[PDB]
Formats: structure tokens, C-alpha cells, sequence
């Protein structure tokens, strides 16, 4: 078996933590979005038609 | 903004026009009127835009006759049918305009 | 946000890739369709372009449904992309 | 408060953010529509203004 923690070298950890770690990672990563909000914007005028047409 | 044709006839206004976005087309048909039109009538200016017979920029749905029901409102002075077209003409190589081609039909006060 | 904006959504298309869109991105388009009135078709793009997520909102188009045009209806259709990697 | 007004209440559609109508808050905006009597959206009206 392996013991409390196992002997000492720890043992054999190099067979378990080195085809784990992982890669972790970890990926403290890819969450919620606030998105980005764009801006309006550009009117106003004069004298014209609607004028005569009108 | 500028814009490309505009026909009268002393009740309504026609218009055809172009704006920079979902955004100034909003702002410019916002600072009209915005309306439920229900009971259309088709009259042969209708037909002599599909006929190319009148010139104008046939991007454009037709028409220029209804009933009216007002939905919202901002000018006191004007009865805007509704945004009858829009449409973003994105060009080619050779050039841009990239903009939203539009047309609306309205009728004024008094 | 199509439907909490009263819109009907009449059509969603997914794109392909653009693999020449980017040397570190493939972009994916997605083209919607969605009809209701002006209001609710500019609060649905509004919403879009608020969204916590990728969508791009780019080229639009609407018109009116209605042949004999009896009552005010729009169609419109958004084109919004989003963009994985390569 | 629609509903205790009597008033059918034909659509409510939110708005989006001001991002610009603000330093430091961003306005949402709620459009609503509702119908009856005046005296009944006069009720509503200064209900929500009695929120």
C-alpha cells in the first residue's frame, strides 16, 4: 500500500506529479462579460424641402 | 446629415435619404413620428417607380397613401408613416459608402 | 434578448469560418432574422451591442413584410460575428 | 400597478444602457404600454411616480 503520506522520496511522486500536474492552469480565465456599449451620434440641419413639399 | 432625393405634393413628402447607422436613422426618424399604418392604397405613382418611370433609387420600397395611427411622436409638426426601407450598402473595391440606404414616407403639419 | 424584445426570431443562420479573416482568428458570422417594429428591432440590436459576449453587429437590413402592406411589420435581418481562434 | 389601475398591459421592452448618459451610472431605460381610460393611466402614471 501506500502509507500517511508514503516513505520518504516521497517516493515515485515523479510517475504521479509528472503526468499530473496537469497543466493546472489553472484557468482563473474565462468568465461573464459586461460587453462594450457603442455611442449616437450625429444630427441636425437647416431649411430646405421638407419646406416647399410641405 | 445629408441625404438623396425628396418629392412633395402640399400633403406629404416622399423622401429618400441615407444615414450613418442603426443610430442616426434612430435619431433622425426618433426626432419625427413613428406610426401603426394599417388600410394602403396602390395608385399608378407606385407602379411608374416599379416602371422606372418616375426617376428615383429603386433601393426603395414604393408607395405614398394610407391611414395612420400614431405610435410615438416627437416633432408636434409632422405624421411620418413609418421607415419604409433601410438597407446598409457596404460597396465594393473600387469604393465605400458602407452607410444605411433608407427611405421614409411623412406628412406634415397643417 | 430576441424574445424579451418582443421580436419573432423568424431565423438564426450560423457562418463559416473566415480563414483568410485573420491570421489568429477565424471568425464566425452569424446572420439573425427577427421581425417586430422599428422600436423593438432597434432595442434588439441595442441589447446585441450590450451583451457581455463577442457579437460584433455589423451590416443590417430591414424592410416590410407585408405585401399588400396592411399592417406596419418589419423583417429584419442583423449580421453579427464572433471570433475563435485559429 | 398596472394590473390594480385595470389597465392591459400591451407590451414592456427594456432599453439599453446610456453609456454616455453618465459618469458614473449607466440609465436603463424601460419603455411601456399600456391601455384603458385616462383616469385609470393617469393612475398608473402617478402610481410608478408614487414608487
Amino acid at each position: 500500500c501506500e502509507e500517511p503520506p508514503a516513505p520518504a522520496p516521497p517516493p515515485a511522486k515523479p510517475k504521479a506529479a509528472a503526468a499530473v500536474p496537469v497543466k493546472a492552469a489553472p484557468t482563473e480565465t474565462g468568465a461573464q462579460a459586461a460587453p462594450s456599449y457603442s455611442y449616437v451620434y450625429n444630427p441636425v440641419g437647416k431649411r430646405d424641402p421638407f419646406r416647399s413639399p410641405i | 446629415v445629408w441625404v438623396k432625393t425628396f418629392s412633395e405634393n402640399n400633403n406629404a413628402v416622399s423622401i429618400d435619404g441615407s444615414a450613418v447607422s442603426h443610430d442616426e436613422v434612430a435619431e433622425f426618424m426618433r426626432g419625427l413620428n413613428g406610426v401603426v399604418w394599417t388600410p394602403k392604397g396602390m395608385g399608378r405613382l407606385v407602379d411608374r417607380r416599379r416602371d422606372s418611370k418616375t426617376a428615383r433609387v429603386e433601393m426603395l420600397t414604393s408607395d405614398a397613401t394610407i391611414e395612420e395611427f400614431p405610435e410615438a411622436q416627437v416633432s408636434p409638426f409632422f405624421k411620418n408613416i413609418d421607415l419604409q426601407t433601410a438597407k446598409q450598402v457596404g460597396g465594393a473595391q473600387v469604393g465605400v459608402p458602407i452607410l444605411v440606404e433608407f427611405k421614409i414616407t411623412m406628412t406634415s403639419n397643417y | 434578448i430576441g424574445k424579451k424584445s418582443g421580436l419573432e426570431l423568424s431565423s438564426v443562420t450560423p457562418g463559416k469560418e473566415s480563414v483568410g479573416g485573420g491570421e489568429f482568428f477565424a471568425r464566425i458570422p452569424i446572420k439573425m432574422t427577427v421581425s417586430g417594429n422599428y422600436h423593438e428591432i432597434a432595442l434588439f440590436l441595442q441589447e446585441m451591442a450590450n451583451m457581455r459576449r463577442i457579437v460584433n453587429v455589423n451590416n443590417i437590413k430591414f424592410d416590410s413584410a407585408k405585401l399588400k402592406n396592411e399592417k406596419v411589420v418589419l423583417q429584419s435581418e442583423f449580421q453579427a460575428t464572433t471570433f475563435r481562434f485559429v
